[PDB]
RNA sequence: ACCUCGGGAAAAGGAGUGGCUCUGACGGCGCCGGGUCAGAACUGGAACGGACGCGGGGAUCCCGACUGUUUACUAGAAAC
RNA sequence: GUGAAGACCGGGAAGGGGCGCCCGCCCGUCGAACGGGGAGCCGGCGGAGACUCCGGCAGGCGCGGCCCCCGCGGAGACGCCCGCCCCCCGGCGACGCGCACGGGGACCGCGGCGGGCGGCGCCCCGGCCCGCGAACGCCCCGCAGCCCCCGGACGCCUUGCGCGGAGAGGGGGGCCCGGGGGCGGACCGCGCGUCCCCGGCCGCCCCUGAAAAGCCGGGGGGCGCCGGCCGCGCGCCGUACC
């Protein structure tokens, strides 16, 4: 797995490159209050750790509705 | 600080092997482990990799030599002959 | 005083090693060391385009030779140029064209003959 | 009676040479047109230790004269050969240690090694550590050169036969006492199964001619004839004289 | 309490290829991970010194920029050996 | 003693040793680690390597220098 | 080649290769379930099995579709944004032993802290049990070692050494380092040992410690790429248990 280089890379892949699902895990264990958006491209699983939940929402809108979005 | 009065590096062999063999070895093994002057880089770094094979630690030059001395006495005499005989031709 | 303008040298150390160069300018010695702006043949005329390197090199990395290759060169080659991005690219084209002319006429053959390095 | 140890040793099997991990056969550069009319030039790449030989062996790289590549030749190393030495092989090679020239060119009194017994033999004479042959005389009329072999014998060789100038290195190797049975074991491992040696007086009468009685004695003269058969030849072969006496 | 890892390899004989290092898995058990023998990085043809720039990975998995050095004779010769050859070639021509 | 000056030699022989209560040393200081080596009291049926583990030693003579090796299943030797 | 044969012995012989051409003396699809080798980890599942199943997550090696296009930067060591074939010159595979020393990993121990126990005549914050983080992908460091550039010396240093006008110290850099940290995958400290690997040394030898596929550079020649993304494939045999 790898860490996506910001939302610019995340959404560029989600707009045109291979993408299957963007899973939004939320604050597991309260180690962090951030939300983790994870995209499964054919090659790797790319994760964006978003400090603010509101910031994640705008990034999720950027992901095409063709990409499946799941929330956990 | 003089650990042994007579036997030198031959103290390794303890009391075994006789006196004559330990005296010859003292001279032979002092030459084998001696640092010789590099014929090329003029530095006393030459050490014996193998019998007949001596390598300068600093010069990095590997030279054919006597088994226990970088230069054998016969060989020095041979070198002097060849140099004189070559000069005689030219 | 061997190092001079219009002196052919061979680069000894660098990506352009083994290739002959010409000393367009010799910079005044400073804290960095002694350096010379050199323009040399990066690539031969062809296997059976001429390419030119125009950088400043430590004169310790240059082996002085006897051939001279006298050229106007310094009018377009200066410390201000070769330093900036662009302009150096323009002067590489002007030098590479001049090298093509000096090969088409078959001038300065020693400069345009590859150094035969073995092993 | 059992086939004796000498009889068994010639049948190969376990008594064969331990030739594994050995550099190769040390030989001179093949006689060629540029060695007949001219001199080829070679750089000493590496002075290395052969497994079974005390003398060091040098790998000298020569240009390929029948191709575009390079030829690597393993030679016995004359003392003074250094990494990067430019040796020369040929008729016009200069008189310097490590150069190989025909012995007719070589002046008299010169110390040479790896001499060719016959023209173009690749070298067969002085090859052991510290050994050397001496150019004694040149007979121009017969095109033959007398050399003094290491045993002090003198042989007439062809003037064409080639030799490498210099004593072979590793000299004085035999002066150091082996000291322990161990050191002999190590040296013989590198060479062949010839150690340890059991005296035949120690053996049974079936195993050896010297055999075994009640008092451990040869019981007949150790001196054996030259025409003794393979089992019989075990003592001093065709001894012209025996005993430890001063002279010669 | 009993960290006896057992044997990851097909046979128990511990040769140079069969070496294991132990870590902790996410499931709290000791694990055996094969330690691969690091390949030597290329060495100078003259000098025999590890050439700089090329990492000690099989060159099959390296990529061209990482398995090459940007200089004439970049991999075969070191920058001192190459400088020596440049000097000798030019100097021998003068004489 | 002797010696091939390496040994002999752990030669031969003696003395101490536990537990407590302390005191020194020794690094990386404000801090903060160390676990060794000394020294002292006080105690105990006159006890302490309290189990365990763990040379008896000395003077000679013969033989083989030595480390090795051997008759698997009667000889480990001075034999090889 | 030889021997009555059975058979034994073996280079000197018009002994191949994609390919008109062109190039070319001459064996092995024998031999090691311990040597070499392109690449696997975690979690789960069954009555019987797992580096094999299943779920997650990678890596290797091909093949196709599509897009694409053949150098640049630095004073230099080198960096970065990956051409191919022949013929050569190399490298990797690829290597001994030992004392010590240093660095990691696991193991261990001791504290704190959070959760759970047990015993309790007397004491007890003194006992015990648990507290997890893989391969791999990025990023940043990494002693020693080697190298660059300025410059021009009895200085620099190890446990032991060693080193330096054939270039020290000092200053600033490059590279390698079976490693660590961060992030992605997805309890907090602290110490002494042990064990394994590794590093720079040093000692040793009349002892000098395999080879080959496979892979990869460089020079010259000829030619023309590479790459990315997205699909898809990986056969044959062994695999229980002792």
């Amino acid at each position: 797995p790898n860490t996506i280089t910001e939302e610019n890379l995340m959404k560029m892949i989600a707009d045109g490159r291979g993408k299957k699902l963007v899973v939004k895990s939320c604050s597991k264990g309260r180690l962090q209050g951030k939300v983790k958006l994870k995209l499964r491209t054919a090659k790797y699983l790319y994760t964006l750790t978003v400090p603010n939940a509101d910031d994640a929402k705008s990034i999720v809108k950027g992901c095409k509705d063709k990409v499946e979005v799941q929330y956990v | 600080a003089k650990r042994t009065k007579k036997v030198g590096l031959t103290g390794k062999y303890g009391t075994r092997y006789g006196r004559a063999a330990r005296k010859q070895l003292l001279k032979i093994e002092t030459s084998q482990k001696a640092k010789y002057t590099c014929p090329f880089c003029a530095k006393d770094k030459v050490r014996r990799t193998a019998c007949g094979i001596w390598t300068c630690r600093s010069c990095s030059k590997t030279m054919a030599g006597g088994a226990y001395s970088l230069h054998t006495e016969p060989a020095n005499a041979a070198r002097a002959t060849i140099r004189r005989l070559r000069l005689a031709r030219e | 005083p061997i190092i001079k303008p219009g002196l052919v040298c061979i680069v000894l150390q660098g990506r352009h090693a083994g290739k002959k160069a010409v000393i367009v300018e010799a910079l005044p010695h400073n804290e960095r060391g002694s350096y010379a702006i050199v323009a040399g043949i990066a690539a031969l005329p062809r296997r059976i385009r001429v390419r030119s390197f125009v950088k400043c090199m430590n004169v310790n990395h240059l082996m002085p030779t006897s051939c001279r290759l006298e050229n106007n060169y310094k009018d377009f080659i200066s410390t201000q140029t070769v330093a900036d991005v662009t302009k150096r690219r323009e002067i590489i084209e002007t030098v590479n064209k001049d090298f093509q002319r000096r090969i088409l006429e078959h001038r300065d053959t020693w400069f345009f003959t590859k150094l035969p390095i073995d092993a | 009676g059992r086939r004796i140890r000498v009889q068994r040793k010639g049948a190969g099997s376990v008594f064969r040479a331990h030739v594994a991990r050995r550099l190769g056969a040390a030989k001179l550069r093949a006689n060629d047109f540029a060695e007949r009319t001219g001199s080829v030039r070679g750089v000493v790449k590496a002075i290395l230790h052969d497994r079974g030989r005390g003398a060091p062996l040098a790998r000298v790289q020569f240009p390929n004269m029948r191709g575009e590549g390079r030829v690597n030749e393993l030679f016995i190393a004359p003392e003074g050969m250094y990494t990067g030495q430019e040796v020369f092989s040929g008729n016009k090679a200069t008189l310097h240690i490590g150069n190989i020239l025909p012995v007719g060119n070589i002046p008299e009194g010169t110390y040479v090694c790896n001499v060719e017994e016959k023209p173009m033999d690749r070298g067969c004479l002085a090859r052991a550590s510290g050994t050397y042959c001496l150019v004694v005389a040149h007979n121009m009329e017969t095109n033959k050169t007398r050399i003094r072999l290491p045993s002090g014998q003198k042989k007439l060789i062809s003037s064409k036969a080639r030799a490498m100038i210099g004593l072979v290195a590793g000299g004085g190797r035999t002066d150091k006492p082996l000291l322990k049975a161990g050191n002999a074991y190590h040296k013989y491992k590198a060479k062949r199964n010839c150690w340890p040696v059991v005296r035949g007086v120690a053996m049974n009468p079936v195993d050896h001619p010297h055999g075994g009685g009640n008092h451990q004695h040869i019981g007949v003269s150790s001196c054996v004839p030259r025409n003794a058969v393979p089992g019989q030849k075990v003592g001093l072969i065709a001894a012209r004289r025996t005993g430890c006496s001063g002279g010669k | 309490a009993d960290c006896r890892v057992t044997c990851r390899f097909h046979s128990t004989y511990r040769t140079r290829s069969k070496i294991v290092r132990y870590k902790r898995t996410p499931g709290n058990r000791l694990t055996s991970l094969r330690v691969k023998k690091l390949p030597n990085a290329p060495h100078c043809a003259e000098t025999g010194k590890q050439i700089h720039g090329i990492p000690r990975v099989i060159p099959q998995h390296l990529t061209r920029q990482q398995r090459k050095v940007s200089r004439p004779y970049g991999g075969k010769l070191c920058g001192s050996a190459l400088r020596a050859h440049i000097l000798e070639s030019f100097l021998n021509e003068e004489n």
